[PDB]
C-alpha cells in the first residue's frame, strides 16, 4: 500500500490533501467495494469498505479524508517453549510444569461418494495459544516447541474504532478517537484535513513489553529475522499489563509513533521511520518500529516529495499512473555499461538490446526491457556485495546506488545473471515485439484487459502482482481502491477509481467496467454531494423497508 | 423488522445509503453488497465457518489459497461458539445494529435474487445469514496480522514420536 498526506505548507491551494493507494488482492475476503454511507444530521461518510462490515474502512467526509498502510509492528507474539524433559506434552514456566490443553475441532467433509465424514483434530493450546510448527525452523520435539499469542483475539474493538473514525470530523479528532480506542488491528493511518494538517498514525493493537525485558526476553536469532518471538520459559516475558492501554496486554497509545505535520507524511509500508524525514520517528520499541532501509516505494515517493515544489492533485496522480519502475534507477545505468562493454556477446544481444529501448516504466505500451529487468533483479537480490554504494543509514535516501563493476568477481557475477535471467525470458513463450500490456491482464470471461503497473518489489508505485496462468500473467492483488481527495470550498473533491470494479460476479454491469477504466488509467470523480449524485445521468434510486 | 434504507446508485454502481438509525443503514449495505457480491459472501462466511470441506471436498482450497480441511479445521478453531458469543456480548448497540441490519438486506436480496446479478443461483451453499456469519468474518480480518498467517503452521502442530 501507498499514502500521502500533504498540508497546508505544500499543497497548491493551502488545504489539505490525500493519496490513498491501497495494495489488496483483487478476489476473496479483502476485496474493497465502494459505498457512501449517511445518517442525516450524523454520519457522512464515503469511501470503501471490505466483505461482510457494516462500515467504511478507506474514505473522506466533510473535512476529512483518511487511508491506512500495513505497518511493521508485531501483531503477535512466538513463544519458544521450554519442554518438560520427561513429557513433550509439558512446558516449563519458572521451572514448573505445566499441561498442554487439547481443545478438539470436528469438520465434515463431503467425499467421493458425495456423501459427508466427520473429521476430528486435536489443537494443542498453552497460556499462550495455539501451538504452531514450521518444520525445519519452529518444530516440535523433545527440548522445544513453539505457541503463538495474537493480540487482536481480544480486540473486540475493530468495529466500533473503524464506526467511530466515520464520524470523524478532521485530523485532531481522527487522532483522538483511535487513541482513545486502540481498536485498529494492523495498519497505519494516514489522513489530511481542509484546514492543512497531515497525519500519520502508527497506532494498531501491539504487544506491549517494558523497554528493560525485551534484551532478554527476545530470542535473538529470530528476532533479527523479523519474527517477534519471546522467551515462553519465563512469566517475566509476559505482555507487559500497563493500565493505559486500551485493552491488557498492548501497547499504550502514547508510546506509539505519531507525526503531525504541514507539509507532508508518507508510507509504503515501511516502519515509521522516515514518514518524513525532515523529522524521523526513533526511539520505539522493536516491537513497535525499527530504523530498516526503505524498500522501493517509499524511495521513490520520497524522491519526488522532498523539497518545496508545490505538490497538486496531478503530481499525486502521476505518481501512481506514471508506472516508473524506480529500482532501475539503482542498477540500470551500470547495467547498460555491462552491456556496452560486451557487444561481442550473443548471450546477452536480445536482452542488452530490449533494456536500452526500456521506457523504464510498466505501462501498457512498455517493452520486454521491463521483464528482462525482473528476472535478472531476481538473481542480482541473490548476489552478496554488489553495491557500488551499499545502504548507508547516514544516506538513507540514496543508497544502496550502483554496481560494483569495479569488482572482478561483481562484474563476472552480474554478467552471468544477465546471461541467467535473458534464458529465463527467452525460454518462455513470448516474442521480444510483446509488451507489457499483452502479457499483465486480468481476465474478465472470456476476454482479457490488459493491466498497467509491477510488483511493489521493483518501485512500481502502482504495485500490481500477477501469477502465471495459461499465456498470461494474471493479476492477483495490488493497486485497488484509489482515493484522491482535496477541499475545495464546495466540498470535498474526490477522484479515483475500483481497479477491478464494484461486482465479482461476471454478470452484472459492474464487473468490468472500471477496470477498462483502470487499464486506460482514467479515473472519475467520487460523487459525494446531493448535487454531484443527483448530477449522475446514470442515478438510479430503491427505497427498501421490512 | 424496523428496518428501511433508501438507495441511490451513480456511475459504476456506487451505492449511497441514506437511513434514519444503524439498523436501516446496515440494511441498505447488505442489500446492495448482496446485488454485487453475494457469491463472494457466500463463499467466504463459508470459509469462515470452517465449511469448505462439507461443500466442495478435501481437494478444493479457499481464495487465500489454503486447503479447505486445514482451513476449516482453523476457522472451527478461531470461531467457536464461546468466541463468537464473547465477541457478540462486547459489541456497543450502534455496531449489534449495523449487523442485524446487514444480515436483513442480505438475506432480503437472496429472497428476490433471480440470477440477474447472482452466478451461484441455486447453489446450496448461497443461504441466508446470520450476525454470527459477519462476526466470523470479522474475526477472520482481525487475525490476519497474527494467528491467521500461521494457520497452515497452527494445524501442522503435532507432539514428537519415537523418533531419533
Amino acid at each position: 500500500s501507498n499514502a500521502i498526506a500533504v498540508g497546508s505548507e505544500r499543497s497548491a491551494d493551502g488545504k489539505g490533501m490525500l493519496l490513498a493507494n491501497p495494495h489488496f488482492p483483487w478476489n476473496g475476503a479483502m476485496r474493497f467495494y465502494q459505498m457512501h454511507l449517511t445518517i442525516p444530521g450524523r454520519l457522512d461518510v464515503m469511501g470503501a469498505s471490505l466483505p461482510g462490515l457494516p462500515v467504511v474502512n478507506i474514505g473522506f467526509s466533510r473535512h476529512l479524508a483518511w487511508t491506512h498502510t500495513v505497518d511493521t509492528s508485531s501483531h503477535f507474539t512466538l513463544y519458544r517453549l521450554a519442554l518438560d524433559p520427561k513429557d513433550p506434552r509439558r512446558y516449563l514456566v519458572d521451572g514448573r510444569s505445566l499441561p498442554l490443553e487439547e481443545k478438539s475441532v470436528a469438520i465434515e467433509v463431503r467425499g467421493a461418494d458425495g456423501k459427508l465424514s466427520r473429521v476430528e483434530h486435536k489443537v494443542y493450546q498453552s497460556i499462550y495459544g495455539p501451538l504452531v510448527v514450521w518444520p525445519g525452523k519452529l518444530d516440535w520435539n523433545r527440548s522445544e516447541a513453539y505457541a503463538l499469542r495474537d493480540a487482536n483475539l481480544e480486540n473486540t474493538r475493530v468495529l466500533q474504532q473503524w464506526y467511530s473514525i466515520n464520524q470523524a470530523s478532521d485530523v485532531a479528532d481522527l487522532r483522538r478517537r483511535v487513541e482513545a480506542l486502540q481498536g485498529i488491528p494492523w495498519v497505519n493511518t494516514l489522513a489530511a484535513d481542509e484546514q492543512g494538517n497531515a497525519l500519520y498514525m502508527n497506532q494498531s493493537v501491539v504487544p506491549y513489553l517494558k523497554p528493560e525485558l525485551i534484551p532478554a526476553c527476545a530470542i535473538p536469532q529470530l528476532v533479527a529475522e523479523g519474527l517477534p518471538a519471546l522467551q515462553g520459559q519465563d512469566s517475566r516475558c509476559a505482555w507487559s499489563r500497563d493500565p493505559a492501554a486500551a485493552q491488557a496486554g498492548i501497547t499504550p497509545a502514547a508510546q506509539l509513533p505519531v507525526l503531525l505535520r504541514r507539509d507532508f507524511v508518507q508510507n509504503s509500508n515501511d516502519s515509521a521511520w522516515l514518514t518524513n524525514p525532515a523529522s524521523p520517528l526513533q526511539g520505539f520499541s522493536p516491537l513497535v518500529s525499527q530504523e530498516k532501509p526503505i524498500g522501493p516505494r517509499a524511495r521513490y515517493a520520497l524522491s519526488r516529495l522532498q523539497g518545496k515544489q508545490p505538490l497538486e492533485a496531478k503530481t499525486l496522480e502521476e505518481m501512481v499512473t506514471a508506472n516508473h519502475v524506480f529500482s532501475a534507477d539503482q542498477v540500470l545505468p551500470d547495467l547498460l555499461r555491462l552491456c556496452r562493454d560486451n557487444q561481442g556477446e550473443k548471450s546477452l544481444a536480445r536482452a542488452c538490446a530490449a533494456l536500452a529501448q526500456w521506457d523504464r516504466g510498466a505501462n501498457l505500451d512498455s517493452g520486454s526491457g521491463f521483464v528482462y529487468f525482473q528476472r535478472f533483479m531476481q538473481r542480482f537480490a541473490e548476489l552478496d556485495g554488489a553495491w557500488k554504494e551499499p545502504f548507508d543509514a547516514q544516506r538513507p535516501l540514496d543508497t544502496p546506488q550502483g554496481i560494483a563493476l569495479d569488482r572482478p568477481q561483481v562484474a563476472t557475477q552480474v554478467r552471468q545473471a544477465l546471461a541467467d535471467a535473458a534464458a529465463e525470458v527467452e525460454k518462455s513463450g513470448i516474442p521480444d515485439g510483446a509488451r507489457w500490456g499483452d502479457l499483465q491482464v486480468s481476465t474478465r470471461g472470456q476476454e482479457r484487459i490488459a493491466i498497467p503497473g509491477g510488483d511493489g518489489h521493483f518501485g512500481v508505485y502502482n504495485a500490481i502482482q500477477s501469477v502465471r496462468k495459461g499465456d498470461h500473467l494474471e493479476v492477483v492483488g495490488g493497486t485497488s481502491y484509489i482515493q484522491l481527495v482535496t477541499f475545495p470550498e464546495e466540498g470535498p473533491k474526490a477522484r479515483g477509481l475500483l481497479a477491478f470494479s464494484q461486482s465479482s460476479d461476471p454478470r452484472s454491469p459492474h464487473y468490468r467496467d472500471q477496470t477498462e477504466l483502470f487499464s486506460r488509467q482514467q479515473w472519475q470523480t467520487l460523487p459525494f454531494s446531493d448535487r454531484q449524485i443527483d448530477a449522475d445521468p446514470q442515478l438510479q434510486r430503491l427505497s427498501i423497508r421490512e | 423488522t424496523g428496518l428501511a434504507a433508501d438507495i441511490r446508485w451513480t456511475a459504476y454502481g456506487v451505492p449511497h445509503i441514506r437511513a434514519k438509525d444503524e439498523r436501516g443503514l446496515g440494511y441498505g449495505i447488505g442489500y446492495a453488497y448482496a446485488r454485487d457480491n453475494a457469491c463472494l459472501l457466500a463463499e467466504e462466511i463459508v470459509t469462515a465457518r470452517g465449511e469448505r470441506a462439507r461443500y466442495f471436498g478435501s481437494e478444493g482450497k479457499s481464495s487465500a489459497e489454503l486447503d479447505n480441511l486445514p482451513s476449516d479445521i482453523f476457522y472451527a478453531w478461531l470461531n467457536q461458539p464461546e468466541a463468537l458469543q464473547a465477541f457478540w456480548q462486547a459489541q456497543t448497540p450502534a455496531v449489534r445494529q449495523l449487523l442485524e441490519g446487514y444480515a436483513a438486506g442480505f438475506n432480503r436480496f437472496l429472497r428476490e435474487a433471480d440470477g440477474k446479478t447472482t452466478s451461484c443461483l441455486g447453489q446450496p451453499w448461497l443461504r441466508a445469514i446470520a450476525t454470527d456469519d459477519l462476526l466470523r468474518l470479522t474475526r477472520r480480518l482481525l487475525v490476519e496480522g497474527g494467528v491467521g498467517q500461521f494457520a497452515d503452521a497452527l494445524v501442522a502442530a503435532a507432539p514428537p514420536g519415537a523418533e531419533k
